[PDB]
Order: C-alpha cells, then structure tokens, then sequence
C-alpha cells in the first residue's frame, strides 16, 4: 500500500537526522538539535526562537515555500511541550 | 491544571429512569473527554469516548454529548447494574485529570432504621479497653447522625463510623459505630447512650444502656 | 486477550521504596503511551504518571514528582513504577492504563485518545504496623429486654493488620440478615470492623450463633460463639 506522502516524509526526516549528524557540539546553553517529527532544527541558544522553511513533503509547498515554521527555545535550555508533552511549535504559516 | 467539576457526586434514580450526569472542565478540552463506569472491587471500565463516541459492546442506553467546556454523560433508562460510580476524564492536557465522580444509587421508600447498642464484652474488657458499638439496621436514605453520650455527656474524637453498600435485596442502607475508651473512663463514668438522627425518624431516638452486662 | 497485570503491590512503611510492575498481553506493547493511575481506599480516581516510546516525554501529577519514576522494559512489555520516599498520601490502588496517540504528517498534530484499557490493580498499604491477628469479642443480643420480637447480635473484630479479614456466620449456613461492615481504620494505625446479623427474638436459647474470623495474612483462624448475657 504505497503512500506517496508518508515515502516523502520520511525522506525529510532521514535528510534533516543526517545533517544535524555533522554539526559540532554547542559551546553554550542550547537546546539539543532534533527532527521533531516535522521539521529539522539546529541547536538552539536558550531564550530564542527558530525558524525554518516550510517542510517540503507538503503538497502545497510551492504555494508556501516562502513562508517559515518557528519553534521556541525556553529560558530552561529545553524545547517547548504541548500539554501532551509532545513536540511543539508553530506551523500556522506551513498550513492549508 | 484542569479542574473537572462533576454533578451530582450522588444521585437518585428508579431502574428505567433516565439520568444525567455533567462535567464541567475548568479549561476547553475539544472533545477530549471520556466516561468511565466503575463497579465496587473493580478497575474502572471506558463507556464513552471522543465525549460522543459509545466503546464497542456497551448498551446503547449510555449516551455522551457536548464539546468544550460543558459535556453530560446520559442513561435514558437505568438497569439494575447500572446502579454504580461513573467518572469523566480529560485527556486533553497534563496533567490528566478526573471527575469527582457520581455514585448512582436505587431509590426506594424512606425506612427508619432499628437501633441496637452493645456494650463491651467480658473477655475484652480483661485487655484494659471497651468498645461501644451501635448498629443502625436497614435505614433509608444514607443521611444519618449518631451521637453519643455517657452521663449524657455529648462525645467527640472517640468514635468511628462505617456504612455498608445499598442492599441489593431491599435497597437500605446500616452503619455501625464503635465508641472506644479505657477501662479506666468506662468505669468511672455512668451512662452510656446512642443517638441517632434521622429522617424516616419523627423523632430522634436514644438507646441507653447502664454500666453492666445490662 | 489484551490485558494488562499489575503486580509488586503490599504492605510498606513510610520514608522506604518500592517498586510497581505492570505486564501486557494481546498488543503490540511499543506502539502505545502507558499510565499510572491510583484510587485511595475511600477515595476517586487520580492521575500520575505517563511515558510514550521516548522515553522523552515522561509527565508525573505534582505530589510525585522528584519522587515517583516511570519506565518500560519493551523486550519483555512491561512496566515499572519507581516509588520512593513513601507516605500516607501513597496509600490506594495503582492501575496501569494504555492510551493510543496518533501524528498527523500534513499537520503536524499529534492526537492522543485517552485509556482505553486497565488493569485489575494492586494494592499498596504505606504504614508502620505489624502484621497482626485480630482479637474477636462478642456483641451479645437482647439489650435491655427479652422474648418479644426481633433482635440482632454480632462479632467485633478488632485490632488486626493488614486487610483484608473474611467473616461468616455458623461456618456459612446463616448469611440471612447478615451485616459484614466494612472495616475502619484506628487512630492506632490498626483496623477492626464489626460484622452483625440480625434474627428473631425467639431463635435464642436454640440456635447457636458462630461467627467465622479468618485473617490470613497472620495465619488467624477464629472461631467465635455468641451467647445471651444475664446481669
Ligand atoms: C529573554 O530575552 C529577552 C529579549 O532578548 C530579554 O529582555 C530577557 O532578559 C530574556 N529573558 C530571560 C533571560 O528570561
Ligand atoms: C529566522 O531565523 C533567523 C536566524 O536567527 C533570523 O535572523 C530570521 O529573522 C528569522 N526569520 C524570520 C522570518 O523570523
């Protein structure tokens, strides 16, 4: 049962785990690089927020490929929670 | 921290009737909320899910509704083993968090209960401590006040209460309640009397017994 | 044939450790978040702790935290519940849930649905008491009078630890009018319940009334007879 866009999800992510693979070690108070299950994100210095260009496994990536997805870095130095817990940030840009 | 607010904590239904059951979260949860039913001695069991969704094998008698902030739990006519506690539950955001919970007990007539006291027996009196109990027999409903007094000296701090589960065969309820003390007060002391409050009670009734075997 | 068993439960005093397990069956134990949840002996039901696959995203209710640690064996689906620093609020049965979380891709919202399945449970009891038999003394019939209408009569068991205590009445063969209360806890951290039965005034002077204490948990058998008093 091929699933066209699940195949191009998952080369996003293998993509993004490669490329946070050469990155170097921070020499501050960061939060850790990571493919959270949407986008891939460097090391981050705490108390900042990063952006990145909508994922391009998205069908409509053409019509937002000049738009970004913004994921938070707390104070603490950890990535910001939802109330689940799970992987957060906002993507209202990425949307439909 | 979502508060779930559930109402009635205890309700009154005849088995046919159609009861309702609320919970009010204190933050939005979509629907997010579940419904579980709980028998005494058992984990507790999902009945509703998604807030409008039935689980698979479960009468279609439970029925949930509402989204947001304001959801009820409905049984359009109770069935004998209906009559149990039911929980609300948000899944929505950390930490999870439960209803107070609503305990859906079979009404009946009011029945004034038959009150017994019993004073402490030979054999325990040897170990230096005497315990008065007082029985409250097949009552209805749950709402009873004991009382106790020696010398008609109201006690307080030196007592405990216990209620059994609605009787499947009659529906009553009974309780006990042990007064405790020393040898020592329980022989300087005189007399030694149960009262109890009730509503099937016209008038508060006093079971006295004086210092004996008596 | 999915369930779920929780086991390691007992009797514990307060400041020491234990740990909780909890076994699965009939699922696929990897691909599901699992809970902790506990009910105190007379009270509702409450939240404490959640890991998913991670373990990354481990959450505990506040009064566990820094205290109680969640974790999974997947090679042999199971559960564990580190509780450490034990006290009074501990005390309840502590289930095991599972719940089913789901990433939407084009989203990127992940959905959660709530437990579905529990297990049967296991009992934690956070004290200092010894183990203990309970002292069986008679609540005898009649009050005051005699030979008129009905009476009721019982046995007292006090002082024993843990629970639970099994009562009966002339080894089973009365279970008429027979009031088994549920058992109290003493200021003493000991517990007693008293269990009673109620008969006509007229079976006294024939019929003899037994009441059946079994404590298994100190090996305690009694067997009680109770009689009329005089004065
Ligand atoms: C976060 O950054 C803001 C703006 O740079 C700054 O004013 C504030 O001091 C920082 N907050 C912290 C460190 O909590
Ligand atoms: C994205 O992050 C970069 C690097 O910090 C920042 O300079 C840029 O302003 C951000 N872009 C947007 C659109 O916010």
């Amino acid at each position: 049962v091929m699933d066209f866009l699940f195949e191009k999800w998952k080369l996003y992510g293998d993509q993004c785990h490669h490329n946070l693979s050469l990155l170097p070690p921070p020499t501050e108070l960061v939060c850790n690089r990571t493919f959270d299950k949407y986008s891939c994100w460097p090391d981050t210095p705490a108390n900042t927020t990063a952006n990145i260009s909508c994922p391009w496994y998205l069908p409509w990536h053409h019509k937002v490929q000049h738009r970004f997805v913004f994921k938070r870095c707390g104070p603490d130095g950890q990535w910001v929670r939802g109330p689940r817990g799970q992987p957060w940030r906002d993507a209202s840009q990425c949307q439909m | 921290d979502i508060q779930m607010t559930q109402s009635p904590s205890s309700l009154s239904a005849s088995v046919g009737d159609r009861v309702t059951i609320t919970c009010r979260a204190s933050q939005g949860i979509r629907n997010d909320l579940g419904w579980y039913q709980q028998k005494p001695g058992k984990a507790p069991k999902r009945l509703i899910y998604a807030a409008s969704s039935l689980e698979s094998g479960v009468p279609s008698r439970f029925s949930g509704s509402g989204s947001g902030t304001e959801f009820t739990l409905t049984i359009s006519s109770v069935q004998p083993e209906d009559f149990v506690t039911y929980y609300c539950l948000q899944h929505n955001s950390n930490p999870l968090t439960f209803g107070g919970g609503t305990k859906v007990e079979i009404k009946r007539t009011v029945a004034a209960p038959s009150v017994f006291i019993f004073p402490p027996s030979d054999e325990q009196l040897k170990s230096g401590t005497a315990s008065v109990v007082c029985l409250l027999n097949n009552f209805y409903p749950r709402e009873a006040k004991v009382q106790w007094k020696v010398d008609n000296a109201l006690q307080s701090g030196n007592s405990q209460e216990s209620v059994t589960e609605q009787d499947s065969k009659d529906s009553t309820y009974s309780l006990s309640s042990t007064l405790t003390l020393s040898k020592a007060d329980y022989e300087k002391h005189k007399v030694y009397a149960c009262e109890v409050t009730h509503q099937g009670l016209s008038s508060p009734v006093t079971k006295s017994f004086n210092r004996g075997e008596c | 044939q999915v369930q779920l068993v929780e086991s390691g439960g007992g009797v514990v005093q307060p400041g020491r450790s234990l740990r909780l397990s909890c076994a699965a069956s009939g699922f696929t134990f990897s691909s599901y978040g699992m809970h902790w949840v506990r009910q105190a002996p007379g009270k509702g039901l409450e939240w404490v702790a959640v890991m998913y696959y991670d373990g990354s995203n481990k959450d505990y209710v506040d009064s566990v935290k820094g205290r109680f640690t969640i974790s999974r064996d997947n090679s042999k689906n199971t559960l564990y519940l580190q509780m450490n620093r034990l006290r009074a609020e501990d005390t309840a049965v502590y289930y095991c849930a599972r719940e089913k979380d789901h990433y939407d891709i084009l989203t990127g919202y992940n959905y959660y649905y709530g437990l579905d399945v529990w297990g049967q449970g296991t009992t934690v009891t956070v004290s200092s008491a010894s183990t203990k038999g309970p002292s069986v003394f008679p609540l005898a019939p009649s009050s005051k009078s005699t030979s008129g209408g009905t009476a009721a009569l019982g046995c007292l068991v006090k002082d024993y630890f843990p629970e639970p205590v099994t009562v009966s009445w002339n080894s089973g063969a009365l279970t008429s009018g027979v009031h088994t209360f549920p058992a109290v806890l003493q200021s003493s951290g000991l517990y007693s319940l008293s269990s009673v039965v109620t008969v006509p005034s007229s079976s006294l002077g024939t019929q003899t009334y037994i009441c059946n204490v079994n404590h298994k948990p100190s090996n305690t058998k009694v067997d009680k007879k109770v009689e009329p008093k005089s004065c």
